[PDB]
């Protein structure tokens, strides 16, 4: 259950509040009855409220409006930028940082024993959030061979076997495998080739990944309020 | 070897217009800037005071445009509480009189034959006990000879454990010279002592302390065959006891002794500085744009005005909002505006009340309102105006009339006008005027217009420095420079941060080191008069 | 089964963790490391409890089975 | 991009006996160490 | 009676979430979820070990105390002699699984060594142990 | 796939008495020994 | 019946095997039950296995996985090149070499008593396999007059009667007869004219014969495993 | 460089020196197509006498030595060939080196 | 001119004199292509003994001495080289002066 709570504003009236919220002034008597208010409902200052603190409310006192409010179906335009940042952060999850020391496991991508946990510098375990989290998960999936992870046959990639010849065919195989691996992630809305080239031994390519938009993540997290889990089991 | 590689890019996901505050606080170190993101982080750092209230107000000034990465500072020249007992030195982390009430006190446990420490600080509901001080390992004997003893002594030149010896009767089985060798820690010592045929140096059951070998205390001639004698090393072990949990640090100047549960002393908040020049300098290169001092003093206002001008001279443009007093007459406001007469300074006239999240109906002076206005301005986009934006102030000490507002705005003073039955709040900001009263000049007079110009110049300067300086000069450089500029100008237009720009006017010339550039822009504005005329017509 | 308890297991885990590295020194309530180690030790505690209970049940079952004392 | 530019025409070769004489012109590579940019604001009016 | 892998993993995740809100990603491939899955697998394996021990105890614990041994099925094993024509002119190596057989229709049973063996140069005959490939009295 | 590619026009043949002078160009075969992949993240508001 | 057999690999686990084969780790207990393994299922080396050889398996020991395997529906890409050679050899059959001494019965194609058996040089009867077998059978069919073979009216060719005039009509008759004779063979997927010419007396022609592909022969032979005949009664 | 063990069809867990592994590598190389590499190909070796680390492998390859690295849970085998380098250590020359 | 501390990957804080900094500039320049310059490039140093002011940097540059500045205006601070000027004095000769 959730309800709206209104702070009394300067020289406000109960009729104005009723019109503002219920869309009709007629509910002002219901508002009085629910809040248990005596006749001078909104006193000028606290000196009047001292006469009867129980039954009177002054400026800056909080009223309760029993309208069933719900965090979903709320216009994203009202939400504050920091609130949107936190919401997308929750949507994309928090996880322990393992992709630290990028250079090392970039020098040995195909091998095992390549990544490890790290500390945040404050004596606690390091954590990656939001975009850093997505980076970590996409790197780990691409680096993981498919079928090597226990309890998860399909998680991973087949790039360890695509160390083939230097022709456009193997390039296309790599590209298709990478697109499969990126598509496998639920959060990745789509992925597509940008550009590739061959330099004899070395292959080089780059991709573009569109994560779910702020609106979708906001809708998902605010929907999750009904359950209260606020966690990711994808 | 052959291997796969992977890269990730993130520059496409994304100035921030950081906001600053200096004022009085009940906690935190002096002369030290901090970056704040959460209210819990500020509450841990700043225990109380007006500065914490200002941070809360700033992150709650507006429903839709609360600021971020607020930079805070404590002006109090406070000191931490400390005390001395025996050979110990006791010093608290907290600065100010709050550390005086931290309770510290050493005891002894007869069952374990070990010192005990207990620290209590009832303000934070802190209560912990560090039992089993010292008592690093137990030496035990399993033979059937006449006697068995050990001995550890210090080297007086360095107070390091010179030797560690096990004896049967009078002669030695094996001696570990701890001043040398690889036996730097006690665990290297016990691992080899346990290998002896009839001797054990079992590490104490009270956790794996693993203390330095050189810091062992001075014990000699104790029966192993009759007792599981304890080598202690109380001071070195106190580092393990207070390794991670503990408000109070310890040091040894000597011998340590138990003592009563004594409170600390010497904790001083200190008087506030008269001039904030040394305090203000710390924000020289912090990247902040809006700064508001938490003081009603005209001297501080002049100091901040000098500081923001100097930073703007150094290529780091900054603006300030000031205020003070409770219910200041219009004469004082005009005197303050005439004294300042700075484009990069804004004066706030109204003072009122704010409803904190804690429930306090805090009646505050005018500079707290200037904080709130600064936090709302920083929350806005680059070049967007604070005109007619809601403030969510509970009440105000005055309600100025339509003539008083017109006089304040004509004198380059910001003011707030009471308004009824609007959807958001019962108050709004009338104008974003500066103290410079030359209304003909739109850059100096309007806060928004000059902020747009300053952020445009700073971003152009940073990007040009980052990109092309220090690179190569080739045929494609000029075209590339023109393309990069046009892309930047198209980005700015797309974000509504300018009105428009002609693309053909952009010119680039390259000759040796120099790169001469020129361009034209139509700058951003926000409406300040809206006119509507109607025409009536009929048919017969 | 020696009937260990949660507090001793968590203390042992934290002590070994501290001994293997001086970087990790934040084991306060709400920390990630403390939560993980707490969950692990709680599961170990439940394993030990259920093992004790299953052994008691097994002794009763072997008494029934050996003598066919239905 | 080790050199900026060079005109191919200037590459002239004289051969005589055991001696070979060659003339050329090259524009040396250079690196930016100064940027000067001028900005001008102008009014605009929009209609319809 | 016993927990299982999915239940242990679920309880671990729930306890982790309750302990702190600093972690919220529990998707496949996560380091934290991998670690909890590994612990859960180890605990499930210890549960199976306890089940095996108790199933053995139910049917053999009591009667064993009275000097009564249950006859387990075993592979027939024993020693065999290998003789060389001369002292070995180098270190001979017999790998594990080296098969020994009989030239009769009465005994088609095959015997093999379960460990590596070495014959020194100075030796002239070495004895090894061989195990019948089939359980029963046929070996 | 035993070579990468060859230009057909470069093949020349000359015949004079006994000799047969020939010339050609080839791009030779290789197998990959480094594979690089870069990603770019983007969002919509 | 046929089952898969797995060799224990270095530091392998039963869960990994279950995931690899059954596609889920949950079957590891079924794998233990079927193989009758004690708790240390996969010991490090044979020294541990000496403690209980019956109930323990070490590295290099073979486990049984009771999954009903079938040689058909197997990806031909896995099959080794030698295995494919043997498979096509079985598909195309082995037969006693009679078309030895090509020159002799090429000099007397229409007559009888033209071919004979031969020895392999190792005191055993000579044999032709695979492509040699197909050559032998096609030569013998083309050389045989149709209806002359006992118990087989249709086997043979009518070329002995097509020694007609030197015009395109008889050329076309020859070509049609040869295409009929080649089509008569079940293994010949198709045959078609390449080129022909007339030089007065002499007629000359050449044909192209496409035998069944490696994939089809592999599928046929692996299907035959169900019956175990591994022989040709076409 | 590496020597290990092989599971014969007869059932022998034959522990063999390193040239037997060089036989196996030669038989795999000859099995490959003309110009195809033995890089990262499975070997199906049961076990090895050593497990070289990522630094030891880098030193062996920089010295033009072939080596095998332990690898976990791959579909085919638990080992693979790291490189097809020759004894000639001029890595700039691709003909001689590879 | 600058000297500072380099945090070694081994964990030792190498508080070193200025010629080790010159070694770091030489190792940076050696990897850069022909014609490029170390100007405005990062130095990957942890800390420096002196933070030269604008007047100091300008004086060092005019005297033909390389110096490093600490950028704090950005969201993430790093040290960058100001110029690659040689010890030759006369600026009229750009070849010798750069």
């Amino acid at each position: 259950m959730r309800f709206k709570k209104h702070v009394v504003q300067h020289e406000e009236t109960m009729q104005a509040i009723a019109q503002r919220y219920y869309g009709d002034v007629s509910y002002w008597i219901d508002l009085v009855e629910h809040n248990n208010l005596k006749y001078p409902y909104l006193v000028e200052t606290d000196e009047e409220k001292m006469k009867d603190p129980e039954r009177l409310a002054s400026t800056g006192d909080t009223l309760i409006i029993p309208i069933e409010s719900d965090l979903t179906d709320v216009s994203a335009k009202e939400i504050n930028s920091r609130d949107k940042d936190v919401l997308v952060e929750l949507a994309l999850g928090r996880d322990l940082n393992i992709t630290a020391d990028e250079k090392y496991f970039n020098e040995h991508g195909t091998s095992d024993n390549i990544l490890a946990f790290s500390t945040n510098g404050n004596g606690d375990l390091d954590t990656v959030k939001g975009i850093d989290n997505m980076k970590q998960q996409l790197q780990a999936r691409l680096l993981t061979p498919r079928g090597s992870l226990m309890l998860h046959p399909n998680y991973g990639s087949d790039l360890h076997n695509l160390f083939g010849l230097n022709i456009p065919e193997q390039a296309t195989l790599i590209e298709m495998e990478v697109l499969r691996t990126l598509t496998s992630d639920n959060r990745v809305k789509s992925a597509n080739l940008i550009d590739w080239k061959i330099q004899g031994n070395v292959y080089s390519g780059q991709f573009s990944v569109e994560i779910k938009s702020v609106e979708e993540s906001i809708n998902f997290v605010l929907g999750q309020d009904e359950e209260g889990i606020f966690a990711l089991f994808e | 070897r052959p291997h796969a590689s992977i890269e990730v890019d993130t520059s496409g996901i994304g100035s921030e217009k950081v906001f600053c505050l200096i004022g009085q606080a009940e906690g935190g170190e002096p002369n030290t800037v901090y970056e704040l993101r959460n209210y819990s982080q500020a509450k841990r750092l700043f225990r109380s005071g007006e500065l914490l209230d200002a941070i809360e107000l700033a992150w709650g000034s507006n429903p839709n445009y609360t600021a971020g990465r607020i930079l805070a500072m404590r002006i109090e020249d406070a000191k931490p509480a400390s005390a001395e007992i025996g050979g110990l030195k006791i010093t608290s982390k907290i600065y100010g009189n709050v550390a005086n009430n931290i309770q510290v006190g050493l005891e002894k446990n007869t069952l374990s034959d070990s010192l005990r420490l207990r620290v209590i600080f009832q303000d934070d509901r802190f209560n912990e006990v560090y039992d089993n001080i010292g008592n690093i390992f137990t030496i035990k004997y399993k033979g059937e000879e006449a006697n068995a003893t050990f001995s550890v002594e210090h080297d007086e030149e360095t107070q390091k454990a010179s030797r560690l010896v096990l004896k049967v009767g009078d002669q030695e089985v094996k001696s570990y010279d701890l001043t040398g060798g690889a036996y730097d820690y006690t665990n290297a010592i016990i691992t080899d002592i346990n290998q002896l045929p009839d001797f054990e140096a079992k590490l104490s059951p009270f956790g794996d302390k693993n203390l330095e070998s050189s810091k062992l205390d001075k014990i000699e001639n104790a029966n192993i065959k009759d007792k599981a004698v304890y080598v202690k090393a109380v001071f070195g072990d106190l580092e393990k006891q207070t390794a991670y949990n503990g408000i109070v640090s310890f040091e040894q100047l000597k011998t340590i002794e138990p003592f009563e549960l004594t409170k600390l002393k010497g904790g001083t908040n200190g008087e506030p500085p008269a001039t904030w020049a040394d305090k203000l300098d710390k924000f020289a290169h912090e990247g902040g744009y809006y700064i508001v001092p938490l003081s009603s003093k005209q001297s501080v206002h002049a100091e901040v005005a000098s500081f923001v001008k100097e930073r703007s001279d150094a290529g780091e443009p900054m603006r300030a909002i000031v205020g003070g007093g409770f219910n200041e007459s219009k004469e004082q406001l005009f005197g303050r505006q005439a004294s300042l007469s700075n484009p990069r300074v804004s004066l706030v006239a109204n003072s009122g009340t704010f409803v904190m999240d804690d429930g306090r109906k805090n009646h505050v002076p005018a500079y707290m309102v200037a904080v709130a206005l600064g936090g709302l301005a920083s929350g806005l986009e680059i070049g967007e105006s604070i005109t007619f934006k809601p403030l969510r102030v509970s009440s105000l000490d005055q309600i100025y009339e339509s003539i008083d507002l017109d006089e304040l705005n004509e004198n380059g003073i910001i003011s707030i006008e009471f308004v009824r039955n609007r959807t958001n709040t019962f108050f709004r900001i009338v104008d974003d005027v500066t103290t410079f009263n030359d209304k003909s000049d739109p850059v100096k007079a309007e806060m928004a217009v000059g902020e747009a110009n300053d952020f445009l110049v700073s971003e152009l300067k940073v990007q040009l420095e980052d990109q092309f300086i220090g690179t190569r000069t080739i045929n494609t450089s000029a075209s590339i420079i023109k393309d990069f500029i046009q892309s930047y100008l198209g980005r700015k237009k797309r974000d509504n941060e300018i009105q428009d720009f002609p693309a053909e006017d952009v010119q680039v010339i390259v000759e040796g080191n120099e790169a001469r550039i020129s361009m034209t822009v139509y700058p951003i504005r926000s409406f300040k008069k809206i006119s509507v005329s109607l025409v009536y017509k009929q048919q017969t | 089964m020696k009937t260990r308890k949660l507090t001793n297991i968590l203390s042992k885990l934290i002590d070994k963790t501290m001994a293997g590295t001086s970087k990790i020194t934040d084991f306060t309530p709400g920390s990630a490391s403390r939560s993980l180690l707490e969950a692990v030790s709680l599961e170990i505690e439940q394993f030990y409890i259920l093992t004790k209970e299953n052994i008691d049940w097994g002794i009763q079952e072997g008494i029934i089975e050996a003598f066919d004392f239905q | 991009n080790e050199i900026q530019d060079f005109p191919a025409e200037d590459v002239q070769v004289i051969v005589e006996g055991n001696e070979a004489r060659i003339s050329m012109t090259v524009y040396p590579i250079r690196s930016f160490k100064k940027i000067s940019v001028s900005l001008v604001y102008k009014q605009q009016t929009l209609q319809a | 009676k016993t927990r299982k892998l999915t239940n242990i993993l679920s309880k671990l995740i729930d306890k982790t979430m309750a302990g702190t809100s600093k972690i919220t990603d529990f998707t496949p491939g996560s380091a934290s979820r991998s670690l909890l899955e590994a612990v859960s697998l180890e605990i499930e394996q210890f549960y199976i070990l306890t089940k095996e021990n108790i199933d053995w105890g139910i049917q053999e614990g009591i009667i064993e105390a009275f000097d009564f041994q249950k006859r387990q099925s075993k592979r027939a094993y024993g020693d065999v002699t290998i003789q060389f024509y001369q002292p070995l002119d180098m270190r001979m190596y017999i790998p594990a699984g080296t098969t020994f057989t009989s030239t009769r229709q009465e005994y088609p049973q095959q015997f093999e060594t379960l460990v590596d063996y070495y014959a020194e140069p100075d030796s002239t005959e070495i004895v090894v142990e061989v195990y019948c490939k089939e359980t029963g009295v046929a070996g």
